[PDB]
This record gives structure tokens, sequence and C-alpha cells, in this order.
RNA sequence: GUGAAAUUCUUGGAUUUAUUGAAGACUAACUACUGCGAAAGCAUUUGCCAAGGACGUUUUCAUUAAUCAAGAACGAAAGUUAGGGGAUCGAAGAUGAUCAGAUACCGUCGUAGUCUUAACCAUAAACUAUGCCGACUAGGGAUCGGGUGGUGUUUUUUUAAUGACCCACUCGGCACCUUACGAGAAAUCAAAGUCUUUGGGUUCUGGGGGAGUAUGGUCGCAAGGCUAAAAAAGGAAUUGA
RNA sequence: AUUUGGACAAACUUGGUCAUUUAGGAACUAAUUCCGUAGGUGAACCUGCGGAAGGAUCAUUAAA
């Protein structure tokens, strides 16, 4: 594991997170606990989920005798698993690799909280705040702005990390849309998939990838025979005929032929209504 | 005098086939495996399964009635190892203590003139 | 401990047999050099030190006899151990019974239950003191 | 793995009964080489069952055995040497058999194989005067001289390609003046080699001049009478 | 009823068969009463058991691997230790089998694995008890089972790049378990 | 199958055995302190097409030479566009196992790709980390190619080739090793040497690290626009009192 | 196919029946480094490809 070095950079954790004092706060990871006691301090209520029995001991320790400890409690187990109430806030510092399925959860938690403040690598970090028209946008990055929007604070250093890790760090503050737009997270998922597939090919090389063909073949195909139509004889290939219907759809909206990493998402959006116009859905 | 047999022995990385045929290959006498023989994951290549494997193949082959012997052992072969096992040395002599009359010992194991890409990388396949 | 990186000087059968047949012998020889060495320089000073006259400590298989006994040599190792040494009391094999240091041994169930309280009092107590 | 814990699959759900008799069912068949050769009585063949005669014959047929020249001459020599033939006709439990291809052992192979000297290779493709397609690889060593100084002995691609040349036209012309049986025959006492040798005897010293392989390629039609001759009729017992 | 076998040996292996040919069937034609001889003509040793002055079922195989290791390239002291044991097993193996490498890649390689004079190939024998040799892309490891898997394992963190510091890290780790055992 | 299991598929019997056939790749060992190419790069057979090095020449002509902005050609891998097949391997992705330990962190499938055609794309630790052309300055062994001389052996002889090894010499290369008479920060260097401070011809370039600060000097970057909660030994305790 | 009247009548609702299970007080028992390229969602970085060492060389080994 690794430990802090710097309680002012937990001050500027904890004023960048601008408590209400009306706050129940969800922390995973809450380490050696200076930002469990400042978020105890601030807020009115501090959850802290924990995974390692040693670090929750010598927690439960150092805050045994404090006013706060009624207003503190502490879970066990892995929170990825286990059922999370309602948050306002959530502070953590967790490695990473559990972090982004974190991430992925509270983007689709039931009542989002409504800001939250995490701790990411820098590498991670850029690549989540990657733009249109920049190289390092991805799938993951066209979830997290699609789904909800984004603001950088700062940067973390291994230096001032003990014992100092290989890769840097920095801090962001995740903020859900609210109302999230009624967007099939199912059908985004998928267009996402296939059109990130390549971020620098063109889509209508994408689309003319085999699977996605096939895919969307018997999408459509069990989608006719639940709207009860039935479809025209194809001579060669079905994933041929659709790949004709979906080279109209491509010639329709003028956009097949540009490169991943630059189409916004309104021309995603028009491209996912001109798919579920034609009767295209990717589940 | 004597009658001849074809103990085709695989020795594999994690396993250990004695396989004994007929002439020319077709009539296949037995056929036995090293986990089959120690029924365990991790000893389906051990040398104690290569003696238990060989003993029994001995019984069944004085069983048919077959008496001497030419024996092959083969590698794994391909883009992998090409030499053949501790497993085998340890069939081989199991056998010749069991004491079928070896006629000529043989290795046939099928190796690549010019072959294909390994499953293994750029920096190594194993470790 | 430590490995060596040159040549190992005996083979493959030679560590194996030796694997085949004091916390060392190296240290047990040294030890027992550095104590004929002390033996010796506490003598050099004992002679540089002393008023009166000291000859030299000592001199530095098969069967051998030993001359000094450290007992009467006609006494036996049962006789010269003591009965409390060679048994003492302690507490009772099965759980139904308590077995006391004093010798006395009772069972759960003859008991009554005043008893069996000042008897879990005195294990309390004492179990408090330990 | 057949273990306790061996965790449980598809698998082994319905299985049968060991009531098969392989070994009471099967019949042994004495296979037996053209008389080219002097142990011809050798290896002993089993055949599946005996009430499926068309079968015992079709799998006879397709029999394809290898043996050694060192057991099959006597001369354990050749026992480098290695050549499959395959069991063209049958004749109760005495089978027909005819030759079939040729190669050298592996490990005969790796200790040709030097580390300062050049191998040729020669990979000819025939058709004899019998008919029969055949491929044939051979293999020589740049050996040095008496007087070499050189610690290698590596010689020019145009030796290379004439010594080719040369080795091709000899494989070729001994072939097509050859048959099968005469082929076996040139074959037995190294004599092809040794001729090699003579003729590439003014262009370079070599070595280990050897026809590594023999690849039947294609086989003419069939003809019991002429394997009934290279090989070397039957009344009955009146059962009643 | 005689049984033999035929094992042959390269010149540069002949050239210390020759040099220390008088140790070698002192062994096996007293304890093993195993027929010897030897074709110069066919650089190759012929052993043949005799049935009335032999019945032993693997000695001949037993003599067989004990003239295998030698000439791999083993020492004649542990062929002996093969001949005196049963359960001594050898494992080959390729630098181009584990990871394919080239030229002066090869023999920085072959410099790594070495280490300075051998240093780290005595620690690995010395820490597994096993027997190393080294030829160009062929590596030989004589020994006990789990002992070459062992050496193994460490010889392949070796040809995959490994710093000789943390091989004597696992080294010490392997020998305090295998000295604890 | 891994360190270990596990996903996986095996009575329509996998794995295996033998007999094949198809596919698409690849051209090992031989193989070098070898060779070829301006480099990148170049190993199956044979043929063709051209080309080129070097050696040999009492052939030719007679400065036609070097350095060179502009401009031109080539340029690994990957990547991009349009085709092909597409065995293997395989950024992505998908999962089994997440077991202690990573001392022993994968297993399986599989898109792009991997190759090819037609184009781009011009980066590499594209390194001898070392401008070119030219001249001089130690040896000693090598090897390769060419030629010469003689010596031998193998070789062969009105046939279509007389080639192979020896030594002496010769060019021209891959180089190897010793040393300096020189130089230096030293390693070292036959150049990174050519008499103290210095002129053979020629393209280019210049006058450490982190940290901390001021920024008009510059470029990107955004958001929301109704939404609400008010002190405890009133301990612990199979242990106490 | 359809039809008359009875009885059984599942099942449901509305409850009645009895049955069986399922915190307060009150008792007791027991106590490795680098380039370039491509990519990445269980990302203290990793994968793939093509390159460099600026990564530590022991042993045998002319012929009979």
């Amino acid at each position: 594991q690794h430990i802090l070095k710097n309680p002012l950079v937990a001050q500027g954790i904890v004023d960048k997170a601008q408590i209400r004092p009306s706050d129940v706060v969800l922390e995973v990871g809450p380490g050696t606990g200076n930002l469990t006691v400042r978020i105890l301090e601030q807020a009115k209520n501090v959850v802290a989920v924990e995974m390692d029995p040693r670090m929750a001991a010598e927690l439960t320790k150092r805050v045994r005798g404090t006013p706060v400890e009624k207003k503190l409690e502490i879970m066990l187990g892995d929170f990825m698993k286990t059922e999370l109430p309602y948050f306002d806030i959530c502070i953590s510092n967790t490695p990473y690799q559990i972090s982004s399925p974190l991430v992925f959860k509270l983007i689709n938690q039931p009542r989002p909280p409504r800001v939250s403040i995490l701790m990411f690598q820098r590498e991670f970090a850029l690549r989540l705040l990657a733009r249109p028209g920049d190289s390092l946008y991805c799938r993951l990055s066209a979830n997290v702005q699609m789904w909800a929007n984004v603001t950088h604070i700062m940067k973390v250093g291994k230096n001032n990390f003990r014992p100092p890790p290989q890769v840097e760090s920095s801090v962001v503050r995740l903020e859900i849309k609210n109302p999230r737009p009624q967007v099939d997270y199912n059908e985004w998922d998928g267009l996402l998939r296939i059109v990130f597939v390549r971020k620098n090919r063109t889509i209508s090389a994408g689309f003319k990838s085999t699977t996605v063909m096939d895919i969307l073949e018997k999408n459509y195909k069990t989608f006719l025979a639940m709207n009860n139509e039935m479809v025209d004889d194809t001579k060669g290939s079905m994933h041929d005929v659709v790949k004709e219907k979906i080279d109209t759809v491509l010639k329709e909206t003028d956009l097949g032929d540009k490169r991943a990493g630059k189409c916004d998402q309104n021309d995603f959006l028009r491209l996912l209504y001109a798919f579920h116009q034609v009767g295209i859905h990717f589940s | 005098s004597q009658v001849f047999g074809v103990a085709r022995i695989y020795a594999s990385f994690n396993d250990t086939f004695v396989h004994v045929t007929d002439l020319s290959g077709k009539e296949t006498i037995a056929r036995v495996t090293g986990g089959m023989k120690v029924k365990a994951d991790r000893d389906e290549s051990s040398p104690y399964a290569a003696m238990l494997a060989a003993q029994d193949v001995a019984a069944k082959c004085k069983e048919v009635g077959i008496t001497a012997v030419h024996v092959k052992i083969r590698a794994t072969g391909g883009t992998r190892t090409k030499t053949p096992g501790p497993g085998g040395q340890a069939a081989l002599r199991a056998l010749a203590r069991s004491g079928l009359r070896i006629g000529r010992i043989e290795d046939v194991t099928p190796v690549p003139s010019d072959s294909t890409r390994k499953k293994g990388g750029r920096r190594g396949r194993r470790l | 401990f430590e490995l060596s990186d040159v040549k190992s000087s005996k083979s493959l059968a030679e560590i194996y047999e030796d694997d085949y047949t004091a916390l060392s012998e190296e240290l047990q020889k040294a030890h027992s050099e550095i104590s004929e060495l002390y033996a010796n320089l506490v003598y050099k000073l004992d002679v540089l030190s002393s008023v009166h006259f000291v000859p030299k400590p000592a001199s530095t298989e098969t069967p051998t006899i030993s001359m000094e006994d450290a007992q009467p040599l006609y006494m036996s190792n049962a006789s010269s151990l003591a009965p409390q040494e060679i048994y003492n009391v302690g507490k009772a094999e099965k759980d139904g019974e308590i077995r006391l240091k004093n010798g006395v041994a009772m069972s759960k169930e003859e008991l009554t239950r005043e008893d069996k309280n000042r008897l879990r009092r005195a294990l309390k107590r004492k179990r408090s003191k330990a | 793995a057949v273990g306790k814990n061996k965790r449980l699959s598809k698998g082994k759900k319905g299985q049968k009964k060991r009531v098969v008799d392989p070994f009471t069912r099967k019949e042994w068949f004495d296979i037996k080489a053209p008389s080219t050769f002097e142990n011809r009585n050798v290896g002993k063949t089993l055949v599946n069952k005996s009430t499926g005669l068309k079968s015992a014959s079709d799998a006879l047929k397709g029999r394809v055995v290898e043996v050694c020249l060192a057991d099959l001459q006597g001369s354990e020599d050749h026992s480098f040497r290695k050549i499959k033939l395959r069991v063209d006709e049958v004749q109760g439990k005495n089978l027909l058999t005819n030759f079939h291809g040729m190669d050298f052992t592996t490990d005969k192979l790796r200790s040709m194989v030097r580390k300062w000297q050049t191998l040729i290779e020669a990979n000819v493709t025939v058709k004899t005067s019998d008919d029969y397609v055949l491929r044939i690889f051979a293999i020589a060593f740049t050996r040095k001289q008496a007087n070499q100084v050189k610690r290698h002995s590596y010689a020019q691609s145009s030796h290379i390609r004439a010594i080719r040349k040369v080795i091709s036209e000899i494989l070729t012309k001994e072939v097509q003046g050859s048959t099968l049986a005469q082929l076996t025959s040139k074959l037995i006492p190294e004599v092809i080699n040794k001729e090699i040798e003579n003729a590439t005897k003014d262009i370079f010293p070599l070595q280990n001049i050897h026809v590594r392989k023999v690849k039947l390629l294609k086989q003419p039609k069939f003809d019991v009478g002429a394997l009934m001759a290279l090989h070397g009729e039957e009344k009955g017992k009146k059962v009643t | 009823k005689f049984e033999s076998r035929k094992i042959m040996v390269p010149p540069h292996r002949m050239t210390p068969l020759r040099n220390s040919w008088t140790k070698i069937y002192p062994p096996l034609v007293e304890h093993l009463k195993l027929q010897v001889r030897m074709n110069l003509k066919t650089k190759s040793v012929e052993l043949r058991t005799n049935p009335k002055f032999t019945t032993d079922p693997g000695a001949l195989q037993k003599g067989a691997d004990f003239i295998k290791a030698f000439t791999l390239g083993f020492d004649l002291d542990d062929s002996i230790a093969l001949l005196r044991l049963d359960d001594l097993y050898i494992e080959t193996f390729e630098v181009k089998d584990v990871k394919t490498l080239t030229g002066d890649h090869l023999s920085r390689a072959i410099g790594r694995i070495a280490g300075k004079d051998g240093k780290t190939k005595f620690a690995i024998e010395n820490a597994t008890r096993t027997r190393i040799v080294l030829a160009d892309s062929k590596i030989h490891i004589l020994g006990g089972f789990t002992h070459i898997r062992m050496a193994r394992e460490s010889v392949v963190s070796l040809i995959l790049g490994s710093p000789p510091g943390k091989v004597y890290g696992n080294l010490r780790t392997v020998a305090s378990r295998l000295k604890e055992r």
C-alpha cells in the first residue's frame, strides 16, 4: 500500500469538496484517517467502507473516544458487491483498478450523489478529460462525457506519495448530470464499442467488420421477428443485405467516413437516432 | 520367434501418453495417461505416473502376448520443445525393468524445418 | 544464510550420501579452541598476578574410563531421583473430573451446587490472579 | 486425473461395459517382404476381426508398415537406415508386402550435421521405368583435405550448383534406367552414392554423401502376378 | 539371451572420452556386469547384457543413462552419481524454445545466465543441488525432478532478463525453504 | 492449463494411432566476431531479366574533380485508403481463477492487425550515441574475393572442363590483436594522431540539473440559471463489582 | 356441436373454527535499461509490434 505525506493536499481535498453540513459521505479506503476525521468534523454523517481488517482496526482504535464516533460507522467487505446507501459526496483514494468500476457504479447509482471527488492516475485522468480533437479519446471518455460533466482540480506527485509509485496521480471532481438523459445504456455502449474498435479508421470500415455486421443482423432480425415482419430474400448473406441497409444509413447521414476521435455527442445521437429509426438496436 | 510391438511414448510437458500399436500403427493395442494412472493434476507429468503406466501397459502387452517391442519416444515437438521428458526417461527405465525385450529405441519427435510464430510474444512465453 | 558461487567440492553422489547419513562441528571446534586458549591465557594471568605457585592447567577413539565420579558410583539413578520430580499431580484428563494439587479429585456430577459455586469462585479468582 | 477432487464435467455421463473382447476377436497376420530382402518374414499385424474378409483385405491394403535395413538384412550397420513398405496382397495369414519409401534416423542426421562444413541437398523428382512417381532427397557434406590448414571447409556456390546438377543428373539417369525392384537392389549396398562420389571426385572433396529420403508419389495399376513374382496355387483340407 | 545398446559420441566429447576412458568402465563392468565395446570406427559405445553373467533388468538402461549424461556434457562423478541413484533425471531445453533472441542479444544473454566466471551457475547448482551444462542453445539440467524444475524456473528468469541481485534474493529464499525441508 | 485449480470439450470417443488431403504462412539447424547491398535490408530449388562490386588488361579519352542550399530517389515496424485471402500469432475486447504468494500475476476465445495489390504515411538506441573528399604516420596474425609464381598431394587419361588442399606474393575488403612516437578528462583513440600558438579542399551548428518566482507573450477550457437535517457509566463485564 | 336439472364442486372473497410453527418481565441450570509505433474500462500503468545495451562468458572442443 501507499500512505499520503501531505495534510495540505488533504486540506485542498476538503476545500474543493465544499461540504454541506447535511451530508452523509461515503469513503472507500479511508486510510490512516486524516480525511476521515476531517469529513467527520465537516459533515453530518460519515460512512467508511473498508476491506482491510488491520486498517479498519487501527482506524477504530484511533477514532474510539471522540464525539463523532457516534456519527462514524465502519462497514466491512467488498463495497463493489455489498449494498451501498445514499450519499451526497464521495471521497476516496483507492487503487484505481477498483476505482474505474467504482466510477461506473457511482455513475449508475440510483439517486446519484450531487458532487464527488476522486483520485486517479495522471494518464487515467487525462484519458477521462479527453475532448474531441484530442488523442486520448476513448469509450470511457465518451461514456463519462455523455452521462456527466467533469472538472479538473489538481495533480499529485509520487515523490509526495509514500512510498513513491511509478505512475503520477491527479485529483478530479465528478458531477452527475441531473436529470440523466434517457439514453439506453445498452445501445450507447454497443455503439461506442463499435465506433471505438479503432478510433482513427473510418466508421464505414468499422461497420465493415464482419462481427458487428452479424450482431446487428441478428439484432435487426429478432427486431423484425418481434415486430412480426418478414425480410426480402437476400441472394448472398443476410449480413450483406443489412450491410447494404446500414450503408444506406451511412450515406444518408453523411458521417460514416469520418474519424472517430473528432465526432461529438451530437453526431453520436443523430447516428443512434438514425439507427433506432431504421430499426437497428445494439441490444 | 518373438513378436514385436510399437511403444509410442508421447512425453508431454504436463502429460505422458504410453500408447502401443501393432504393425503399421493401425491395430491400437493399448493407451494410457499419467493423470489416469495417478489421479492428480500436478502429477500428470510425474515419473511415478510413468512408472505405473509402464508397468500396466507391460502387463497388457504380456497379456496380449507381445514379447519384444521397438519403443519410439516423441516429445511435444511443434513450435514447443522437441526434447522428451524425465517422465519419458522414467517410463523407459520402468519398461526396461518390466523386461519386455527391447529391440530398438527411437526419438521420433516432429521437428519443424521452418515453422510459424509461437504463442509467446515479444518478451517471452513463460515466467 | 548465504550461498557460495565457487565450484562445489563434492559431487551429487557425495552430497547425497552426506544427506543420506551440536549446532555444527565448526562451531563446536571453534568453542573448543577458544576455550583452550582462554584456559591458557587465564593461566598466564594467574602466573603474572599470583603470589603463590600455580602450575600449568592441563595438556591440550577407544574405550576410556572416567576416574573422578560426581556420584558415589553405587547409587541407582532411581534412588537419586526425588519422588516429587518423578510424579507430580495435575488437572484430571476427564473434564468431568477436577484434580487438585493436594491430590483430591472431584466429579462434576457427584457435587452440590453450592460447592460448584465456591469452586467456580476459586477458579475465577485464581485465573484473575493469573 | 480421476481423483475425488477432480471437478466433474459433462464427460462420462453415459459409458459402457468392457465386453468387446478385442484381443480375442482380433487376428494376427504375418506380413512378408519381397524377395529382394533376406528376412522377408518380419512382423505380424492384427486384423480387427474375421467376419468381414472385405474389412480384413482393405485394412491390410491400407497398412503402411516401416522397418529398418539392419533388422531386415541382419547387418546392423544399417541401423540408421529405415524404409516403409505396405502390404499389397494377402494369402491365408500370409501377406505380400511392397516397398513404399525410405528415410534415415534423426539422430544419424543430427550427428552428420556439423559446424565447419557445408551441407548440400538434392531433391529430384522422377518417374521410374516401372512408372512409379518418386521424389528423392540426398545429402552430402563438404569435408576437408588432409593438407587442410583451414579450420573450415567451405566451397563456392558455383561448385555447389555444379555438384547439385551433377547429382541430379546421376539420380535421374539411374532411376529412369531402373525399375522398382532394381532401384531397391541398387539402394541396398549404397553403390549409388559411391558413384556420385567418384563423379564429383574432381570438383571438391566431399563426405557423408547419402540419399536421405524416398517419397512415393504415384503408383501405377495393380499387378498381383507381378507382386507374386517379385515376392517369390493353394488347395483345401476337405472339411466335412 | 543377450541384450545390447549403442550410444554415439561427438568428437569434441570423444576427446575427453579418450582422455579419461580408464575410469568409465570400472563402475559399470564390476557393479553392473555389462559388456563394453567402443567402435572408434563408428564413434559409438556398445553395452551387452549376458544372461548368465547378469540378471538385472534396469542395469543396461542405467548405463545408457550414464553414458548419455556424460556425452551430453556432464562430468564423470555426477554421471556416476546418476548410476548410484535411479531418480536422477535430466532436462534439456533451448533459448529459442523459451524466448527467441538474436546474435549479440543472445551473446549478452549467455553472459548474463553464466554470470561472472560461472558464479551464478555455481549458485544455481548449489541451491537446487543440480548440475548444469551450458551449450550454445542447448541447456542441460541434471538432478531431482523438482530440483531441476526449480532450476528451470530460475534459468527461465535469467533468460528473460532477471537482474542477478533479485535472482540471489529468490535463490536464498528457495534455498531457505529447501534447507528447512 | 498454470505456481495452483478453473473455465474448454470428450460415447455422435476427444487426446492419441495410422492413412491422407486442403489451407495459409515460414525458409531452421548449416550460420560465421562470414557474405552482399547507399541505408533500411538481404538465407528453399531452378530459370529469366537486367544490374553491381572487386581483380586482371601495353583498351579508351584527357579534367571531365570534391563540398553542396533548391530539388530528387529510397527509407524497419506500426498506422491511414481501396482489394484479396486470412493457417498461425495477435493493441482491443470478452471471460475462468482471483487462490495465501507474486518467491511461481495467467487460462481461453477472438476483431483490427500480421501477409498481399494499388497508394500514402517518412519515424527508430534509423548508434561506430563520433561531417565529407584527400595525404602521411606502428607492427603481428587472420580470413573473404581476384590474380600471380612455384611446390607438392588429391585429382585425371582424342574430353567437353584441369578442380581441391601447400607455401611465397599481390591487390581489394570484413575485421582481429598488441603497443605509441601522438593526444587526452580519463576511458581511450592508428584516429578522438600529424612537433609549444594553430593555414590540404568543403556543407552545418553553438556561445547541466532541478527547484522557486513574474507573465499582455501565446493558446485552449468551461459551468449553472429554483434545491433544504438538527447530552448520555441512561457504560463495560465467560474478565466485573 | 349444442341443451335441462341435480350432486360433487376446484378456486376466490368475506370472515368464524381449531391446529402447528414462527422484545418486557418472571425462574432455573451451566460456566534490467532505452527508442519508435499502435492500443487499452477491475489502469500506482499495461499490452502488441519493430528496433538499441548505455545488460556480468563458466567448462569441452587439431588428428589416430
